């Protein structure tokens, strides 16, 4: 029967037709690499202050064998 | 597990290396539809971009396993930025192309031992067995 | 943000009214700039609601907390 | 302060039981259900307070 | 024992080790009240719809 | 008597400092991947 | 009709376009998680150096005085 | 003597490796921004 076969034919166009739009935006991309480097920074302030600790220890080390 | 050894001491023997891949039903559901067949068929090859291109065509046959300790991998068991598919057949009508991807095995060979990974064509996670005698964009495109 | 529910009824000019409140100059730190009026109004309207809300939060937990000994002991005389 | 965002809904689709396992369809086998999440359910409206 | 599978939205959701990526915890109030501002910002700020 | 003060006293302040880096790339990068990711 | 056929690969070329946005940005994303786990697993995989040589060097200073 | 040949010749040891974290991470995160970004 033709007419059913329109009328699905239409509301298939409906649906079939709705399901086209998408959607993507830029600015995720520029904060993820934003984080990246504020991480680095910060990684990087830890490192040298564990390494100012480290060579102190060292000085410590030298200066209480004079206390035996 | 047998395939593996079968492998090395015929095919393994025509080919240098060989990296052991159990592949999820969750994984196949991509492929096929509405079936579940065994997979003895199914054909693994190699595909690399940019630089040149060929496929060796091999079979790993595939058995549904019980054999995990761990409840989470109940199921079948059969440069990196590049592809291998498997052809899977049966006796009737039903061909499917699967893809697995590099820097899910090398990563993924690190230590049952298994490990989960990711898809990268039809996102699933994937598990891979290490046994103990062991430009990214336009790559996928071209296909 | 597609569809929101039409905004709630209610009266207007909380900010510019006749009681003062403490929270009313930290709420002096945001300003147009950018925005359209309207936008403006209605987000630092909800910006009073969180600050008010902080505040309900804050005078509740130092109401919950109890009465000390010391003080009903200094209660005899 | 603790107060969630806007409710969902979300689907858990899992396998069925063992014993009823056998299909040739493995989609068939799950079954599916969609929880309402920070949601709440209700009665009937009146009009007045529609 | 069944294997799920949870869709939220879009996204599926299948390990464990993946449970706050797609799923949040949000602790008791004096707790939380560390957060807050980012509690209220992604309110205004954050796209929910995505 | 004083270098066993010295030499296992500022052994542990520096190993317990290194845990420290060791945690918070723990909750850095688990961070980036639940907030942005 | 000859001008309908310019406005089907129209469609055609918006939908082929949005495929590849879709797919790129969820590769992406996935792909940048797994990277996430690998470094991880990298600065993991030294610690656990730095934690063997911090021992080894412990263990040898327990030998210092059976050296001396 | 002795304690000149453990005490820093071990820290030598220690401070050559503990750069290589920091190391590690400069190849790698840089790695990301060439590679996956």
């Amino acid at each position: 029967s033709p007419e059913a076969l329109e009328l699905a034919e239409r509301e298939a166009e409906r649906a079939r037709s709705e399901r086209w739009d998408r959607c993507a935006q830029v600015l995720k991309n520029r904060l993820l690499r934003v984080e990246l480097d504020g991480i680095m920074r910060d990684h990087l302030a830890r490192a040298e202050e564990i390494r100012q600790d480290l060579d102190a220890v060292v000085a410590f080390s030298d200066g209480l064998e004079s206390m035996q | 597990m047998d395939v593996h050894i079968d492998n090395q001491v015929l095919s393994g023997l025509g080919t240098p290396l060989l990296v052991h891949l159990f592949v999820p039903d969750t994984v196949m559901a991509e492929l096929c539809p509405n079936r579940v067949p065994n997979c003895e068929g199914a054909w693994c090859q190699t595909l690399f971009s940019d630089r040149t291109g060929l496929t060796r065509v091999c079979r790993v046959f595939a058995a549904r396993g019980m054999l995990p300790g761990r409840p989470s991998h109940r199921g079948t068991f059969t440069n990196p930025f590049h592809v291998a598919a498997l052809r899977f057949y049966d006796e009737g009508g039903l061909v499917g192309e699967l893809q697995i991807y590099y820097l899910s095995l090398f990563e993924g060979a690190k230590r049952a031992l298994v490990r989960g990974i990711a898809h990268i064509f039809s996102p699933h996670a994937l598990y891979v067995v290490t046994y103990p005698e062991l430009s990214i964009l336009g790559a996928p495109e071209r296909e | 943000m597609a569809r929101r529910l039409p905004k709630p009824t209610l009266q207007g000019r909380l900010e510019a009214d006749f009681p003062d409140s403490p929270l009313l100059p930290k709420f002096q730190e945001l300003n147009q700039n950018n925005l359209p009026n309207d936008v403006f109004r209605e987000a630092q309207r909800s910006y009073l609601v969180f600050l008010t809300s902080q505040f309900c939060y804050e005078e509740y937990v130092q109401r919950t907390f109890g009465v000390p000994r010391r003080q009903r002991a200094i209660d005899k005389r | 302060m603790t107060c969630p965002t806007f409710t969902r809904a979300v689907r858990v689709s899992v396998d069925n039981d063992v014993t009823q396992q056998l299909a040739p369809n493995p989609a068939d086998k799950r079954t599916e259900q969609t929880v309402l999440v920070n949601g709440l359910v209700a009665f009937a409206f009146s009009e007045r307070t529609r | 024992d069944r294997a799920p599978q949870i869709i939220i939205g879009n996204e599926v959701y299948a390990d464990t080790l993946a449970a706050p990526q797609f799923i949040e915890r949000v602790g008791n109030m004096d707790e939380m009240a560390a957060q807050f501002v980012a509690l209220y910002g992604y309110r205004v700020n954050g796209d929910h719809d995505h | 008597s004083q270098a066993s003060r010295v030499l296992s006293r500022f052994v542990s302040q520096l190993r317990r400092k290194l845990e420290r880096s060791t945690h918070r790339l723990i909750a850095d990068l688990e961070r980036l991947k639940f907030l942005y990711l």
